[PDB]
């Protein structure tokens, strides 16, 4: 007998106030009961469970299930109830590595740890809560009652406790072998290194050597699976990586669940397939929740899908990470609020790709979206590589300096350089900071009746030019914008505009270059055509001449 | 320090479960080294999966030093931690601190690591050193002793601190000492020369009665802190535009000051005149402007600090490195206003300037009222939350919200 170290038990509790489960055991056929008694007898021989007396008041139902070409009966303990009453755990397996953050490893071994799993004992004080009962034949004897001594399959805490117990056991081996990497997820242990295969096969032996000191038996993963590894939806090849094949289904009838799955695949695919677009397709599922509802594809969604199909024709692959090289991120504007990007170290060899879509909003502009894309890529890059990439952006250095020095908010983009790849992001208008000498001054106003929705909008100028337009089905805010629009339409290339509309100032001072309001858009189109525009605000109803005059003209 | 102090959360509240945000490799490596030493010293211990709580951690460099410091963001735990009345019903905030000619700020947080943390409360201080790219499970720890940045640490330590300070306080009856979180604020009215040595005299006190950053000293002169009343232009020739801006400013000020009038000045804007046309002031308009100027000299009325309400701090970007701000509890009743310029670093980095402004305003709030304000920040959430930790140098962290619509009133503090 070679003494083996015990695996430290994790103390477990039920949620405060809650008691263990008390679920009635279903009736079972004689055949199923016989099957369960055999299975459990073997499991008891192996130490996994133990017979208990009648004083234990808890219970979880057990089932017997059959399979296709394994004519076995398999056991099944329904721990649904016990999980509802078990404390929360630290789940250490939320995110997975992204392949583009991994470094090449000459050699990789995969060990099986499904067997070491059962060496992990269950906290003694908690076992009582796992009790279950095999009914007896014809219900003529007392049911056979058992409880678990090991982490039960399907119990809430088994994944975290097992993963944590293995990490602790491995800690010293990883620390004293800096020339290998060890990754665990589920019953698989992945060991990689840049050692020659022989000298790598020995590290593997030493690991078994280490693992056995807790009496853990671990041989190679049976039928060692030829490259690539099918892992978390990826194809990890020795020298490259990709998503597993992305095949877009051909269809004449497209339904809510199809377009969801279509976006899922496209989103998954966009991490390596560059230039994937999903706005129009994503657009079509605005509010529906009946996944069987069929939706016609806008001609802008077919064109987008057919665009995706073309990008999916030939498979694309990413390269692994080299910490001695620079990390570079390049962004392109795609239109309709969509942005695409590549992250690479050498030109033409992407580590990964991605996309960004503008946030919902009434008004927006290209520079604000570009900034948001930069922040998203920054944070993704911190996650994957632990550092910010150098950016290549389709915006002139001079455009950016004008934007941030004049923008009312604080804003920042990290180290970047211009890349002359159209379409370029630009500023489309810039309001004057001072009134314009020699430019006509338009005093604008509008007003609307809340009951009838009848309105007026117009202006009076210092040259005596005047206009009032009657409007229907309008509002105060619309008439205020309409008035500015009229002044823009009717003035020369340089114009001073005076408004009392705090609403209009709030929009224009946000410097939109595009809007979901046709009226704001028409104002933006006018601003683009002007040479100089000074917009001045005054408080309403203060006897400010011009303002007072036009307020009267429009308040019917 | 033998006996722990019983600590509990507020009724019907669990411990924090706050996601760790991504960290750069250099901050991870720094935290690994730091926490390895703290673990060897017994200040923290590894925890197992039966602890589900979490509080974010990052690393900073205090002002003017090159060594990384661990900074825990205990904001969630702090608001879930029971309100504290350490040994008395409350230490009254010293109104005299804000009047001293010089106030120096000491990081005394390291003193906390000598008091054990109540064993039943430790699980709530769990934190994670993340790995890069999820390559390995984060390293999981909890505190065994009073942690820097936790609300309860100054509270629990207040008995031990008052004793350390007694002989110094007994000797220097006019020096004012105030403790906020990990920091000590020590104000005197005497020369900076003796002020400094007097400061060192107090370090040795904590050094004999006991630090990685205790050597540092943040020097303030709140007696020279200058406010920003409302000012109106003084001009010999007013254009229509000048008067329009003036009437707008006075109309806004009329929400703050009673008896502001714009009737006579608005009278000047009769007709539909070119914005650049010069308008001579009448005598009635000049008198009205003079009466408004006078009104604006006096302070606002009935402004009083209500210790039950939050302090609110608004900040405006004025451009060219200048920032204005106001602190208040109810709108239009400013308790403090101010203006900054030429922020130490970042002539080309807005966000670094804003982060420094937030820290300076929070420092002023602690001196004047003993608590931090809630900030209304002129920045998009995603930009702020990506970058502020890169420029943060204080051991506390205030709360903040984001302004997405441009305030019209920026131009009034301009
Ligand atoms: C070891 C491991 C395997 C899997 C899987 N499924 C996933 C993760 C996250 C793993 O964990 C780590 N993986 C790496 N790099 C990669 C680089 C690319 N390859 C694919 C490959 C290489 C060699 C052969 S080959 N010639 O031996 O047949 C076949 C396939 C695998 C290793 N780096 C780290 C660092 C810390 S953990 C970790
Ligand atoms: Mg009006
Ligand atoms: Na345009």
């Amino acid at each position: 007998m070679v003494p083996i170290s015990p695996i430290e038990t994790v103390p477990v509790k039920l949620k405060p106030g809650m008691d263990g489960p008390k679920v009635k055991q279903w009736p079972l056929t004689e055949e199923k009961i016989k099957a369960l008694v055999e299975i459990c007898t073997e499991m008891e021989k192996e130490g996994k469970i133990s017979k208990i007396g009648p004083e234990n008041p808890y219970n979880t139902p057990v089932f017997a299930i059959k399979k296709k070409d394994s004519t076995k009966w398999r056991k099944l303990v329904d721990f649904r109830e016990l999980n509802k009453r078990t404390q929360d755990f630290w789940e250490v397996q939320l995110g997975i590595p992204h392949p583009a953050g991994l470094k090449k490893k000459k050699s990789v071994t995969v060990l099986d740890v499904g067997d070491a799993y059962f060496s992990v004992p269950l906290d003694e004080d908690f076992r009582k809560y796992t009790a279950f009962t095999i009914p007896s034949i014809n219900n003529e004897t007392p049911g056979i009652r058992y409880q678990y001594n090991v982490l039960p399959q399907g119990w809430k805490g088994s994944p975290a406790i097992f993963q944590s117990s293995m990490t602790k056991i491995l800690e010293p081996f990883a620390a004293q072998n800096p020339d290998i990497v060890i990754y665990q997820y589920m019953d698989d242990l992945y060991v990689g290194s840049d050692l020659e295969i022989g000298q790598h096969r020995t590290k593997i032996e030493e690991l078994r050597q280490h693992l056995l000191r807790w009496g853990l038996t671990t041989p190679d993963k049976k039928h060692q699976k030829e490259p690539p590894f099918l892992w978390m939806g990826y194809e990890l090849h020795p020298d490259k990586w990709t998503v597993q094949p992305i095949v877009l289904p051909e269809k004449d009838s497209w339904t809510v669940n199809d377009i969801q799955k279509l976006v899922g695949k496209l989103n998954w695919a966009s991490q390596i397939y560059p230039g994937i677009k999903v706005r129009q397709l994503s657009k079509l599922l605005r509010g529906t929740k009946a996944l069987t509802e069929v939706i016609p594809l806008t001609e802008e969604a077919e064109l987008e899908l057919a665009e995706n199909r073309e990008i999916l024709k030939e498979p694309v692959h990413g390269v692994y990470y080299d910490p001695s090289k620079d990390l570079i991120a390049e962004i392109q504007k795609q239109g309709q609020g969509q942005w695409t990007y590549q992250i690479y170290q050498e030109p033409f060899k992407n580590l990964k790709t991605g996309k960004y879509a503008r946030m919902r909003g009434a008004h927006t502009n290209d520079v604000k979206q570009l900034t948001e894309a930069v922040q998203k890529i920054t944070t993704e890059s911190i996650v994957i590589w632990g550092k910010t990439p150098k950016f290549k952006l389709p915006i002139q250095k001079e455009t950016w300096e004008t934007w941030w020095t004049e923008y009312w908010q604080a804003t920042w983009i990290p180290e970047w350089e211009f890349v002359n790849t159209p379409p370029l992001v630009k500023l489309w208008y810039q309001l004057e900071k001072e009134p314009i000498v020699g430019a006509e001054t338009f005093y604008v106003d509008g007003a609307a009746n809340r009951e009838t929705k009848l309105g007026k909008a117009g202006y009076v100028t210092n040259k005596g030019r005047q206009k009032v337009v009657p409007l229907t089905n309008t509002t105060n805010q619309k008439t205020e914008l309409q008035a500015i629009y009229l002044a823009l339409q009717d003035s020369g290339l340089e114009v001073n505009i005076v408004t009392d509309s705090q609403y209009a100032l709030g929009i224009i001072q946000a410097q939109p270059d595009k809007s979901e309001s046709e009226l704001v858009n028409q104002i933006i189109e006018q601003l683009i055509k002007k040479e100089k525009v000074y917009l001045a605000w005054v408080p309403a109803h203060k006897g400010i001449g011009g303002n007072e005059q036009v307020d009267k003209l429009v308040s019917a | 320090p033998i006996e722990t102090v019983p600590v509990k959360l507020k009724p019907g509240m669990d411990g924090p479960k706050v996601k760790q945000w991504p960290l750069t490799e250099e901050k991870i490596k720094a935290l690994v080294e730091i926490c390895t030493e703290m673990e060897k010293e017994g200040k923290i211990s590894k925890i197992g999966p039966e602890n589900p709580y979490n509080t974010p951690v990052f690393a900073i460099k205090k002002k003017d030093s090159t060594k990384w410091r661990k900074l825990v963001d205990f904001r969630e735990l702090n608001k879930r931690t029971q309100d504290f009345w350490e040994v008395q019903l409350g230490i009254p905030h010293p109104a005299g601190l804000k009047k001293k000619k010089s106030v120096t700020v000491l990081d005394v947080g390291d003193a906390y690591f000598s008091v054990p943390l109540d064993e039943d409360f430790r699980k709530y201080t769990a934190f994670t050193i993340p790995s890069i790219n999820n390559k390995t499970p984060g390293i999981r720890y909890q505190y065994n002793v009073l942690p820097q940045g936790w609300k309860g640490s100054p509270a629990i330590f207040q008995s031990s601190m008052t004793k350390i300070l007694e002989p110094f306080k007994k000797q220097n009856p006019d020096i004012v000492i105030y403790q906020y979180m990990d920091d000590l604020y020590v104000g005197s009215d005497l020369e900076i020369g003796q002020h400094r040595t007097k400061i060192e005299e107090l370090r040795q006190h904590l050094l004999r009665w006991g630090p990685p950053f205790l050597w540092m000293g943040y020097e303030l002169h709140p007696d020279k802190w200058t406010v920003q009343p409302i000012v109106l232009p003084e001009k010999d020739s007013w254009t229509v535009n000048d008067i329009q801006k003036l009437v707008g400013k006075l109309n806004w000020a009329s929400q703050i000051y009673p008896g502001i009038k714009v009737r006579q000045l608005s009278k000047l804007l009769r007709g539909t005149k070119a914005l650049t046309e010069v308008i001579p002031l009448t005598e009635e308009a000049e008198l009205e402007l003079a009466e408004n100027r006078e009104i604006l000299k006096e302070p606002v009325h009935g402004v009083y600090y209500d210790p039950s309400k939050d302090l609110i701090a608004e900040i405006q970007k004025q451009g060219q490195g200048q920032w204005t701000y106001q602190i208040y509890q109810e709108p239009f009743k400013n308790l403090k206003t101010g203006k900054y310029a030429r922020m130490r670093g970042a002539h080309t980095n807005d966000v670094k300037q804003l982060t420094e402004a937030v820290q300076k305003i929070t420092t002023e709030s602690i001196v004047i009222w003993g608590k931090t304000p809630k900030f209304k920040l002129p920045i998009q959430k995603e930009t702020w939350e990506t970058w502020w930790t890169e420029y943060w140098q204080a051991t506390w962290i205030p709360e903040w919200e984001f302004v997405n619509t441009p305030p019209l009133v920026k131009l009034w503090y301009q």
